[PDB]
Order: structure tokens, then sequence, then C-alpha cells
């Protein structure tokens, strides 16, 4: 704050650090597994 | 302030060859990621008023009331026209200037003299600039003009019954919703001239108000000059999580 | 400064048409977004002309109530037409239509009608006298626009 | 004459700069307003006749 006579040392005294993590509307996916399966046990 | 955290992007696999199942390039690539972060502040609004105590009874009736209501709606009138148009030098940033410099602001063809009106195509075309937000309509805030909401009520392409439905305007004379969009009209919008705003869309749940005190009325008596001094005061700001979620049409140049 | 200069002209070369009266809405500004507190006032050669308006002779056009089945007019874009023959003569620059706020307006008034008799005995006469002090006033200085003629 | 009063229009609130957070400035700007009013009157309308 750096206003009244009695103030803080550095910023993270005055931070308040959240491990609340977010993230963006992400790109969906529609042909991967559209299709049919076909099990092969060979090469 | 306050900070969160911004979890990265997205990684990709290797498609290996088949001579190199033999050696240690049989395992592919690395995918790596660092995290990132995003604060949040705030800005204070204040007014106040001064009321001596000699007009109190040099009057018929009471002053005080009107003082009391005049400071709250006052408070309230500056707080949403600096969400509407606040530049960034003290004040929150206006949701048409964060339009404006994302370059989100759509310059349609609407003159501003009168000769061409708006049309509610051109309003339902700025949905193109959300990109993948503009999908959904139920996470969307439309909101328009007075004069837009007026050249509405005009147009071509809404009044006809067999042109849209039972909402023909020549049976109603209102518009509600323009192409799934419901419509709210404000009043706040910038002066009507050439490359100003007239109608902007929000992703409604991409935007927060950091907050730290409420609206709070302080009483001091000064003596020394006989009167009665109110002050209000509060911390408020307007901020959104990414740089995204907003777009604005104006008029043309 | 509500009068508005339409383009339907003084003599018949244009028509009087149910747009041009819905325009006028918006010379009202703030109080014409709400059309419950309003009242539309035509002349006989208005009502005549819409009468004949294009935009209201089909059934697809305008629902049920084309004037082809009916031949009168009742609501124009959701307002109630009101027919008064006051108006002044059909000339040029001189007004058809009228929208009023309702609610802005008062009537003051000091007394109602009264009639009082008097007996001349000198000439055998009965005088009838009949008296009423009225007048028309509004609130704030807005609230009613009108149409007129073209020049 | 009958007269009534007309209430003012809005004012605004301003916002202070973070430098000014100790000083007599940290209240910013003054909200005033005044009222007005307004008259009603009355004309006379008369007619007669003999019989």
């Amino acid at each position: 704050n750096q206003s009244s006579s009695v103030e803080v040392s550095s910023e993270s005294y005055e931070t308040i650090f959240s491990q609340r993590i977010i993230r963006d509307l992400q790109k969906e996916l529609v042909v991967g597994a559209l299709f049919e399966e076909l099990p092969m046990s060979s090469k | 302030i306050l900070t969160m955290l911004v979890e990265p992007d997205a990684g990709r696999a290797t498609w290996v060859a088949a001579s190199a199942y033999g050696s240690d390039n049989t395992t592919g690539s690395e995918v790596t990621g660092a995290l990132t972060e995003i604060h949040f502040s705030t800005y204070k609004l204040a007014a106040k008023s001064f009321i001596t105590d000699e007009t109190e009874e040099d009057a018929i009736f009471s002053l005080l009331p009107l003082l009391r209501k005049r400071l709250i709606e006052a408070h309230a009138v500056s707080i949403e026209e600096a969400f509407m148009t606040g530049d960034g030098s003290g004040k929150p940033k206006g949701l048409l200037t964060l339009a404006s410099e994302d370059s989100a602001k759509v310059t349609t063809e609407a003159k501003a003299d009168g000769s061409v009106l708006v049309t509610a195509k051109t309003i339902s075309k700025l949905r193109r600039k959300l990109g993948r937000h503009g999908l959904k309509l139920s996470k969307l805030v439309l909101i328009v003009s007075m004069d837009a909401y007026y050249d509405l009520l005009e147009d071509e392409e809404w009044q006809d019954v067999a042109q849209v439905g039972n909402d023909a305007v020549k049976l109603q004379g209102q518009v509600g919703r323009i192409y799934g969009l419901p419509v709210v009209v404000s009043e706040y919008f910038p002066a009507k001239a050439a490359g100003k705003e007239f109608a902007v869309i929000v992703y409604k749940d991409n935007f927060v108000m950091p907050r730290q005190r409420a609206v709070t009325v302080e009483r001091e008596r000064q003596a020394g000059k006989q009167r009665d001094a109110y002050y209000v005061t509060q911390r408020v700001n307007l901020q959104r999580y990414f740089e995204n979620g907003v777009v604005s049409g104006a008029y043309a140049a």
C-alpha cells in the first residue's frame, strides 16, 4: 500500500495465491471414434 | 491482488517408423507443459455532498432525503456508465473498449446519417466474430441502443405474417427474439455518429466483478463551518478471465 | 418541434400509409417504447387513405384482418385508431394525425357549466346565460407528435 | 394559479487515483441539485340568448 506510516515489505504479503486451475473452451473430437473396430491378432 | 492458474495447451504424439523397433526411438518423443497465471485488481469510486445546518431551517420542508437519494443514484449511474464505456485510466475498461481493443469491432454498412437502417440480419452477423463461443445460444446476451431498436421496428423482413410466423410487426408493434437472441434496450450507448457502436454481444460467464467493499455512508460534522458532510465510497472493477467473449457492431465510417 | 413533415402529398399523388403513422413513434423518444400508454387520432381523409393502404390488402400479408375481408382498419401496428373530424383542411403543410402521451395531460377547471336566467320586464325578454372556465395544460414539455402533409 | 414542483436530474461520482489514497482527494467530487416549479391557469367561455 505504501501510504500509511507503517506498511508491508513485499507484494507477496499483499496477495492471495490460489491453487484454483482453470481452462478455456477446448475443441471437440468427432472422427476419432465414429468408425467400428477391427481387432487383428496378427500382422 | 488475487492470482489463479491457467492450464497449458495440448500436446502431440508421434508415429514411429517400422525400422525403429530395435532402437530406443520406438518409445517416441517428449511432451512438455508449463502453467501460467493471471491477476485481478480493484478501483475506488467516491462522492460527497454537504448540507449546512441553516438551509434546513431556512425552508418549509426538509431537504435531507433528497440529498441522500441523489447521492446513491449518482453513484449507480456512474458505475453503470463506466462499465459501459469506461477507459483504462484509473477506471474499469468498458465493454465497448474491450471489444474495440480486441479487434472485435465489426464495421457494418449501416449509416449514421440515416440512409441505411440497422437490420436484424446485420445484428445476427456479429455472432461470427465470437468464434467457438458463438455456437451456443443460451450463453449469450444481446444489448442494443435505442435508435437500433427503433430501426429494428421498421425492418422490411419482419412485417408480413407469412414472413415471420405470428410475431409479425404489423400485428404486434414490438420486437422480441431476433434470430433466437432476446433483445434488451439500453440507452447508455455512445452518441450516434460515424464509427460508433450500437449493439454488443457478450459471453456472460467470462466476466466477473472483483469487489473489496460495498457502498458505505459516512457522516462527518464540521462545526467550524456548521455543515453536515456525507461521504459515499466503494471499490469495484470489471474483469474477465481470457481475451475473448465480446463483439460490437458499429456504424459505417 | 414535433411536427413531422412526412412525404404524403396534400392532393393525392401520394397517400397516407401505415408506415408513415408508425414512424412517428421515434420522435416521442423515451416515451414511445410503451404502446399501452399512447393514443392515435387521425382525420377523415387520413382514415379513408388508410382504407386503401397497399400493405393491409392480402390475407398472407396481415393475418385474417386484411382490408379486402373487413373494409375497415382497426389496430394498426398495435395502435388502436380513433377518427376525428376537427383537423384542419387538407392542405400543404397541414396535419393529419397526432400521437399523445395520455398521462402527460391534465384539464384544469374552476367551475362547471352553469346556466342563469334573467327577466327583463322592461323589454319582456328572458335572457339566458351559460358560462364555464376550463383549460388544457401538460406537465412537461413533450409527449405529443404530429405528422403533416408535404410542403 | 396552482404551482407544483419538479425534481432535478441525476449526478455522477468520480474514480480516485491510488496516489491520493491518504490526502483529502480520497472523497472525490461533490454532487449538487436544485428543484423547479410549474404553473396552471384557466380561461372563461360564455354564451347567451334571449326569448
